[PDB]
């Protein structure tokens, strides 16, 4: 018959918090806005 | 849903050569307690306001006054003496 593996027995008892997971990480990447910004520069001589 | 031959016939599996059996056993993987680090602000300091906007512009308005009205000098018609 059916047998799950230990790595799908997992996936059912975590599948609820997957599928907040999912629903949080589509608010996140519909509202906020990608941002690419300059943090640091430095120029050196490696010796 | 294979049709059994009848001439050349074959039995069930023999036993074979098998894969070490602990090592298609494996280890149930153990997680510590985590945690998401650093104590959050409360508030960002957002590139976007985050209220409405207008599409079109409409024409304000405000009342005035005009002045103190005065009298005036009228030319002042004829008398009708049946000519008019």
């Amino acid at each position: 018959v059916q047998q799950l593996t230990p790595a799908q027995q997992a996936a059912l008892r975590n599948q609820q918090a997957m599928a907040a997971n999912l629903q949080a990480r589509q608010i996140v990447l519909q509202q906020s806005y990608p941002v690419i910004q300059q943090v640091e520069t430095q120029t050196f001589d490696p010796a | 849903m294979a049709l059994i031959n009848p001439q050349f016939p074959y039995a069930g599996p023999v036993p074979i050569p098998g894969p070490a059996p602990t090592e298609t056993m494996p280890l149930l993987n153990y997680r510590v307690e985590g945690r998401i680090a650093g104590i959050q602000q409360a508030r960002q300091f957002m590139p976007f306001l985050q209220g409405p906007h207008r599409e079109v512009a409409e024409q304000t308005y405000y009342a005035i006054g005009t002045g103190i009205q005065m009298g005036q000098t009228f030319n002042q018609p004829l008398i009708n003496t049946q000519e008019g």
